[PDB]
RNA sequence: CCUGGUAUUGCAGUACCUCCAGGU
């Protein structure tokens, strides 16, 4: 069950609950993100949760693109092109993925407008100074797994890493 | 209170902007079911509150026991099944 | 809108939403 442009036509399109477009691509069990193209662009919300996807990567330029809800999925690796293909990403949802390695979360620091970002239940989250490494690496973010990027932890996060 | 496809949250920090607050709890819920709609008011009565509806029921009682006491903005959040059902689950069943 | 601090534990369908001081 490849995402085709097939796939994307018939699939569920709504306003959403917080007022954007959003596509509704749950539970189709697709492996490989693909074939975008076919959105045509015109959704600020694209919805991914429960699929088998691997890696946040192969996306089309997406302009209006703003909010990705990859939820139960098996995300391992992110992609490093992700700004040029998706330059407003503002909110990214992956909890209950597979991201392992405080390194495999380095491509998010190029996502310039990324603002809410949530990485819960991935093995990562339990890696020593997990949270002052996202903040220093991913500085533009200011919601971390639903809690408050604060001024201190900017700060600790200065030390270490420095 | 019997199973609802409306949970009602409360105990939530009421410092977090309206639109902010709506948009933390979508995604946060959104990995149990689809979320139809969030409602959440900052007046007196009803601020620290919040009522998510879901499309299906499952997922309502999956949030409820997976998400209770989870920190949000700082609080441990306080879930529970709503005592009525939601204007738009009636309207969306009959 | 942003810092501090502070009140409120309340079952809904929304112009907006505690208050106090400081910053814009």
């Amino acid at each position: 069950v490849k995402l085709t442009a097939e796939l994307i036509e018939q699939a569920a399109q709504y306003t959403n609950a917080v007022r954007d477009r959003e596509l509704d691509l749950r539970g189709y069990k697709i492996p490989v993100i693909e074939n975008l193209g076919a959105t045509l662009d015109q959704f600020d919300a694209i919805d991914f949760s429960d699929n088998e996807i691997r890696k946040l990567d192969g996306f089309p330029l997406l302009r209006r693109l703003k909010t990705l809800l990859v939820n139960n999925n098996r995300i391992c690796r992110i992609g490093e092109g992700l700004d040029q293909a998706l330059p407003d990403l503002t909110e990214l949802i992956l909890t209950n993925n597979s991201l392992v390695e405080l390194g495999d979360l380095d491509p998010l620091a190029s996502l310039k407008s990324l603002t809410y970002l949530c990485i819960l239940r991935n093995p990562v989250t339990n890696k020593k100074h997990y949270r002052l490494y996202v903040i220093y690496k991913v500085p533009q973010v200011r919601v971390l797994d639903f809690q408050k990027v604060k001024l201190k932890e900017r700060q600790e996060a200065e030390k270490m890493f420095k | 209170i019997r199973p609802n496809h409306t949970i009602y949250i409360n105990n939530m920090n009421d410092k977090i902007k309206k639109e902010e607050l709506k948009r933390s709890l979508y995604a946060l819920f959104s990995q149990f079911g689809h979320v139809v709609d969030i409602v959440a008011l900052k007046t007196m009565k009803m601020r620290g509150q919040a009522f998510v509806i879901f499309k299906e029921l499952g997922s309502s009682t999956n949030a409820l026991r997976q998400l209770q006491g989870f920190p949000f903005y700082g609080k441990p959040m306080r879930i529970q099944y709503a005592k009525t059902d939601s204007d738009i689950i009636s309207k969306m069943r009959g």
